[PDB]
RNA sequence: AAGCUAAGUUGAUAAUAAAUAAAUAUUGAAUACAUAUUAAAUAUGAAGUUGUUUUAAUAAGAUAAUUAAUCUGAUAAUUUU
RNA sequence: AGAGUAGAUAUUGUAAGCUAUGUUUGCCACCUUCGACUCAACAUUUCCUCUUGGUUGUAAAAGCUAAGAAGGGUU
RNA sequence: AAUAUUUAAAAUCAAAUAUAUAUAUAUUUGUUAAUAGAUAAUAUACGGAUCUUAAUAAUAAGAAUUAUUUA
RNA sequence: AGGUAAAUAAUCUAAAGGGAAACAGCCCAGAUUAAGAUAUAAAGUUCCUAAUAAAUAAUAAGUGAAAUAAAUAUUAAAAU
C-alpha cells in the first residue's frame, strides 16, 4: 500500500534543533522598525489656500487634500505576508480604464473600481481596520501632526546650480563659457576616474517626498476634505497618503 | 592616568593588574601613580 | 575501452548530507572538504574542461565549530567601489545577519576554483542553521541503511 | 630598495631537510673517496676486493685536502654539525652575526660547514 | 589551593548539595576547556541559592563535627587550581549569607545628601545634587532599609549582588576628597586634602 | 494673468532600542594578602558602532484574470500631470 | 640632569640614546608651473562638539595635560 | 620560600665519534618564552580561502604557526 | 640611496623551462625534433593548485602562516 522510500541515518538520526533568529529575518525587521499604531488615507493635493486662525488672527497657508472614496480594500499580517498593512483605495475609476485582472480584484475584495491604490503599514494588528469600511477626513483630529508621502514636481533634466545649488564660476574676470558648470568633477589620477555619485547635472523632481510632522489645520466631511499646514510635494491633482506622524506623537 | 610603554610601580602602594591585554598599575594611596602599558 | 559503456550514474549528481553538530572538524578544514565534494575531485571521472561535482546539504551549522577567538574577531570585509565604503563586518555580526550558513558558505567560495563554474558549485551548497530543511527527503540512502533507523521515525520524515 | 626581492629571512621545513641531505651525500662522497683509495692500496699490497673490504686496519689518505675532509673539526658531518651551523652562516654586517643558509648564492652547490668558535 | 583546602563548617539547619546540570555548558578558552556540568546549592533559613560549578570539582561530606571539604581532580592543573580556591569562597560566602545575611551600610554625607524609599521598598530613589531624580530599582533578594535619611542600609543572601548593588548605588556620587563629601560604602575612607 | 522662482512659505538635524571604546565597578581565586577577569561568574559606560528615519534600486510574497463579441500590451490621434 | 614656593615624572624635560613618518630643505639621477575660482574625496597625528583618567600644582569657574572618538562642523 | 645575578656547553656535566682501549687522550654536540613598544591618507591584503579542537560519539577532525627530526 | 667608484664570482646582457604571488640580474636548470614509462633539481604536498603522513617540544598572541621593527617596559621560565 505505501510507496517506496529510502532515508539515510544521518538526515534521520539527526537530534532535532531550532535555528537562531537572525537579523535580516522579516519578523526581526517589523520588531525594529518605527511604526504608527494606526492606518492612514490616500487623498489628492487639489490645491492651495489660506487658513485665517479666528481666535489670534494669524493666517497659515494650507493646503486642501480631498478625501474621496477612501476604502480600506484588504489588509497584510505577518504570518503570510510578513508585515502589518492596510491596502487602501482612493476614488473611482471606469470599467475602459481598469484591467480585467484589477477588476475582478476589486470584485472579489467587493469594491468599485479604483482610482489609486496604496498599502499604509502599521505596527499590530490592532492597528488593522476592518475591510471594506469607508475611510473619511474624520478620522484624523484637527491639531494632530501627521506624516505625508507623495510624488514631487517634476523639474526637467537640470544643472548643478539648481539640482546641488552649485555656486557656478564668475560673470565677468575672464570667464569664458562655463558660467554655470560644475568645474572640477574628480581627481588628477590616483582616483583615476569620476568617483561614485559625483554630483552631476541630470533628471531632478518627480520622486517620492515624506513630509514628517504636517499640522491637520481643518477636517470637515462636508465638502470632503482635509486642510493640512503648508506645503506638499507634487502638482495639483497629484495622489497623496497621509498617516498618523511617528516623531510627533 | 599616565599612558607610556614603560610602566614601573612608584610607591608600595601601587599595584600591577592585567587587564584587557594592557598592564595597568593603580594605586591606593597616590593618584597621580596610575599608569597604563601603551 | 575502459571508457566506453554507460556513464549516466558516474555523471550522477548525488546529495551529501553533513550534520555540523556531529562533525568533529573545524569551519576552514570543513569548508576544504565541502570544496572538493562541489569540485567532483572525489569522482575518478571527472575532468577539469566538465563540471561533474555533487550537492552538499549542510545541517545544523549553529554548532559549528571555531578556535580561538576568531568569532569576535575575524572580520569580513566588503567594497562598492565608491571610496570611504569599506564595510567590515566581525563574524559574530555576520551570523547575528545571516547565520553561521553564511559563514561556511564563504568559506566554501574561497576552497573553489575560480572560473564560470565556481557560482554553480557555490549554489549547489545547501546550508541551514538548524536541523529542518527540504532536502530532507533526497540525500543518498540504502536499502541496507533502513535497519538502523526506527520505524515511526522514516514514515515522520517521509510526511514531511 | 624599489626592486622586491622578495626571499624570506628563514627556511621552510622542506628545504632545511633538503639541505641537510645535501650535507649528508657530501659527507657519503667524502667516505666514498676514502674508502676506495683504501682499496687500491689493499690491492697494491696484493689483497683481492672482497679482502680489502673485509680489512680491519683502513688506510688513511695521504694527500693534505683528503685528509682534512676526514677530519671532523676542519670538516664535520651532518650528524656531527650543530642545528645552528646547517640552517646559519656567519656574516659580519649582519645583526647577530648571522644570516641564513639560504641567503648565500649557490648556497645549494657552496659548501660551508664550519662556523666561527663563538660567532 | 591553600584557601580551597580549607574546610567549611555547617550548621543542621543548612545543607550543601549538589547534582549534574539539565543542559550542561562548556566555556571554552584558547588552548584549554573548562566543562561547567555540576551545581552546587545552599539551602538554609533566610534563604536559597546556587552555584553552577564544572566538572573536576566534587564536595567531601562529612558526617562527623559539620565539616565538608572540596577538591579538584587534578591540582597542578593552574586553572582547576585557581577555580578550587575561588569555589570554596563562593560557598562560604553563601553559608554566611543564609545562616547570617550579608548586609552594607551606605552613609550619605553633605548638605542635603540622603536616600528614601520610593515605591514601597522597590525603588531606592537618591538625591545628592542634582535636577534631574536618580535612583534605582532593588533586585530580587535585595533588601533595602532606610534606619535614618543620610544612612541606608542594603541586605541580602548573596554576598556579590548586594555589594554590587551598593556600589552602583555610590556610583552617583563617590566621595569627593576636598570635602569628605558623598556616599561611603561599609568602612570607606577617603584622604581629605588641604583646604587651602 | 499663468508659469518659474527666492527676498518668500512649510517641514526635517530620524527617536526608543542593542552591543561596545577609553574609563568606572561587584564577588573572587590562581598567589593565606591583593587583584573589575591577559581566570569562572556579575555590572555601568560615548556626537562613535549596530540600527532607526529618508530616497533609489530590486521583486520573495500576495490578490485577481486566464485564447479573449470590450484578455494584456504596442503602433496611431488629442495632450500634460 | 634640571625648573616647578617644598617633590625629577600636576605641568615642564638640556646635551647624549632608540624609533616612526615621507608633510619641509637636501642628496641620487631609474624617469625629460605658483596662486585664485569651481567642486571636492580621503586620512586622523582632534581645532570645536560627545565620553573619560591625572591635576601638594582639580574648592567653584576658567584652564593645563593625557585616553577613547572622524557622526556633524571647522570665516 | 626570600634576596641578587646570569640566560651560559668557554669552564662544568651529560651524550656521541676517533686513536691505545671495561680506562686515558683528542674531537664534536646540548643552555628561555610571551606581550607591549607598533604608527596616514582609493580598499581587508599571509597571493586568496582559511588555519589554534572537543568528552558524550562517530569504519572519520584535532595547526595549514614556531623549533628539532623521521619516512 | 634602485647612489657613486672600482676588486672577485655568477647570472642577465644574448637564455627559453621549474620555483620565488606577479619578477632581465635571486634559488634550480641550458629548448636539435618528438614521445611521456623511470629517476629527479630548486621549490612544494588542507582547498584554490600537481603532491603527506608521523614524532617530540613550545606558542594562544591569529604571534605567525615566502618581504623578521629598535632601545626600553611588564609578565612568566630555567640555572646559579
Ligand atoms: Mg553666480
Ligand atoms: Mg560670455
Ligand atoms: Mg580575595
Ligand atoms: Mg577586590
Ligand atoms: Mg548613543
Ligand atoms: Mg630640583
Ligand atoms: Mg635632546
Ligand atoms: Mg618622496
Ligand atoms: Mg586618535
Ligand atoms: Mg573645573
Ligand atoms: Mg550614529
Ligand atoms: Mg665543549
Ligand atoms: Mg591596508
Ligand atoms: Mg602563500
Ligand atoms: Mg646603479
Ligand atoms: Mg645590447
Ligand atoms: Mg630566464
Ligand atoms: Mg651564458
Ligand atoms: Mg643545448
Ligand atoms: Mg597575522
Ligand atoms: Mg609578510
Ligand atoms: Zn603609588
Amino acid at each position: 500500500s505505501t510507496r517506496p522510500f529510502l532515508v539515510a541515518p544521518s538526515i534521520a538520526n539527526s537530534i532535532t534543533t531550532e535555528a537562531p533568529a537572525i537579523n535580516h529575518s522579516p519578523e526581526l525587521a517589523n520588531a525594529r522598525k518605527w511604526l504608527p499604531k494606526r492606518c492612514g488615507l490616500i487623498t489628492r493635493k487639489k490645491g492651495m489656500m489660506p487658513y485665517f486662525d479666528k481666535s489670534t488672527g494669524e493666517r497659515s497657508a494650507a493646503t486642501i487634500l480631498e478625501v474621496n472614496n477612501v476604502e480600506v480594500i484588504m489588509h497584510r499580517t505577518s504570518e503570510v505576508n510578513g508585515y502589518f498593512a492596510c491596502q487602501v483605495g482612493y476614488g473611482s475609476r471606469h470599467l475602459s480604464k481598469v484591467s480585467r485582472q484589477m477588476l475582478g480584484h476589486f470584485a472579489s475584495k467587493v469594491v468599485n473600481p479604483k482610482e489609486h491604490v496604496a498599502e499604509f503599514r502599521v505596527k499590530d494588528e490592532k492597528g488593522l481596520i476592518p475591510p471594506g469600511t469607508l475611510l473619511k477626513p474624520s478620522f484624523f483630529k484637527e491639531g494632530q501632526y501627521v506624516d505625508v508621502r507623495s510624488v514631487s514636481k517634476g523639474k526637467g533634466f537640470t544643472g548643478v546650480m539648481k539640482r546641488y545649488g552649485f555656486k557656478g564660476l564668475r560673470a565677468s574676470h575672464g570667464t569664458s563659457i562655463m558660467h554655470r558648470h560644475g568645474g572640477s568633477y574628480g581627481q588628477n589620477q590616483d582616483p583615476g576616474r569620476v568617483l561614485p555619485g559625483r554630483k552631476m547635472p541630470g533628471h531632478m523632481g518627480n520622486e517620492h517626498v515624506t513630509i514628517q510632522n504636517v499640522k491637520v489645520l481643518k477636517v470637515d466631511d462636508e465638502n470632503n476634505v482635509i486642510w493640512v499646514k503648508g506645503s506638499v510635494a507634487g502638482p495639483k491633482n497629484s495622489f497623496v497618503k497621509i498617516q498618523d506622524a511617528i516623531k510627533k506623537t | 592616568f599616565k599612558v607610556r610603554t614603560s610602566v614601573k610601580k612608584f610607591c608600595s602602594d601601587c599595584y600591577l593588574v592585567r587587564r584587557k591585554g594592557r598592564v595597568y598599575i593603580y594605586c591606593k594611596s597616590n593618584k597621580k601613580h596610575k599608569q597604563r602599558q601603551g | 575501452s575502459q571508457k566506453i559503456g554507460h556513464s549516466g550514474l558516474a555523471f550522477a549528481r548525488l546529495w551529501h548530507h553533513v550534520d555540523v553538530a556531529r562533525d568533529k572538524r573545524t569551519l576552514g578544514r570543513l569548508a576544504s572538504a565541502i570544496a572538493i565534494t562541489l569540485i567532483g575531485r572525489h569522482k575518478p571521472v571527472y575532468h577539469p574542461s566538465q563540471d561533474c561535482g555533487d550537492y552538499v546539504v549542510v545541517t545544523n551549522c549553529q554548532k559549528i565549530r571555531v578556535t580561538g577567538k576568531k568569532f569576535e574577531q575575524k572580520t569580513y570585509w566588503s567594497h562598492s567601489g565608491r571610496p570611504g565604503q569599506l564595510k567590515l563586518q566581525t563574524m559574530n555580526k555576520v551570523v547575528a545577519d545571516k547565520g553561521f550558513g553564511e559563514i561556511l558558505k564563504k568559506a566554501v567560495s574561497g576552497m573553489l576554483p575560480k572560473n564560470k563554474l565556481r557560482k554553480q558549485r557555490l549554489d549547489r551548497l545547501k546550508v541551514f542553521d538548524g536541523s529542518e530543511n527540504p532536502y530532507k527527503q533526497n540525500i543518498t540512502a540504502f536499502a541496507h541503511e533502513q535497519s538502523s533507523i526506527p520505524e515511526p521515525l522514516k514514515e515522520s520524515i517521509f510526511n514531511q | 630598495g624599489g626592486l622586491l626581492w622578495k626571499i624570506p629571512w628563514r627556511m621552510s621545513t622542506h628545504q632545511k631537510t633538503r639541505q641537510r641531505e645535501r650535507l649528508r651525500n657530501v659527507d657519503q662522497v667524502i667516505k666514498q673517496l676514502t674508502l676506495g683509495l683504501h682499496v687500491q692500496r689493499c690491492q697494491d699490497k696484493g689483497l683481492t676486493y672482497q679482502e680489502a673490504m673485509e680489512s680491519k686496519k683502513k688506510y688513511k689518505p695521504r694527500s693534505k685536502s683528503l685528509r682534512l675532509l676526514n677530519k671532523p673539526s676542519v670538516f664535520p658531518k651532518e650528524n656531527q654539525m650543530s642545528s645552528k651551523d646547517k640552517y646559519w652562516t656567519f656574516d659580519k654586517k649582519a645583526v647577530g652575526y648571522r644570516k641564513g643558509i639560504h641567503k648565500v648564492p649557490k648556497w645549494t652547490k657552496i659548501s660551508i660547514r664550519k662556523a666561527p668558535k663563538f660567532f | 589551593s591553600q584557601v580551597g583546602s580549607l574546610p567549611l563548617y555547617i550548621s543542621p539547619e543548612v545543607q550543601v548539595s549538589i547534582n549534574a546540570l539539565s543542559m550542561p555548558r562548556i566555556i571554552r578558552k584558547g588552548r584549554t576547556s573548562m566543562n561547567i556540568s555540576q551545581n552546587i546549592t545552599v539551602k538554609g533559613p533566610k534563604g536559597e541559592l546556587s552555584v553552577e560549578v564544572p566538572d573536576f570539582l566534587h564536595l567531601d561530606k562529612d558526617e562527623k563535627h559539620g565539616k565538608i571539604n572540596v577538591t579538584v581532580q587534578n591540582s597542578e592543573d593552574k586553572h582547576q587550581r585557581s577555580m578550587w580556591g575561588t569555589v570554596r569562597s563562593l560557598i562560604n560566602n553563601h553559608i554566611i549569607g543564609v545562616t547570617e545575611g550579608h548586609l552594607a551600610v551606605l552613609r550619605f554625607v553633605g548638605t542635603g545628601y540622603r536616600a528614601q524609599l520610593e515605591n514601597d521598598g522597590k525603588f531606592v530613589n537618591v538625591k545628592v545634587g542634582a535636577s534631574i531624580k536618580q535612583g534605582l530599582d532593588v533586585p530580587e533578594g535585595i533588601v533595602v532599609k532606610t534606619p535614618a535619611p543620610t544612612s541606608l542600609i542594603i541586605e541580602g543572601c548573596n554576598k556579590q549582588q548586594v555589594l554590587l548593588f551598593a556600589a552602583k548605588l555610590r556610583k552617583f556620587h563617590p566621595p569627593e576628597p576636598y570635602k569628605g563629601k558623598g556616599i561611603y560604602v561599609n568602612d570607606e575612607t577617603i584622604k581629605l586634602k588641604d583646604k587651602k
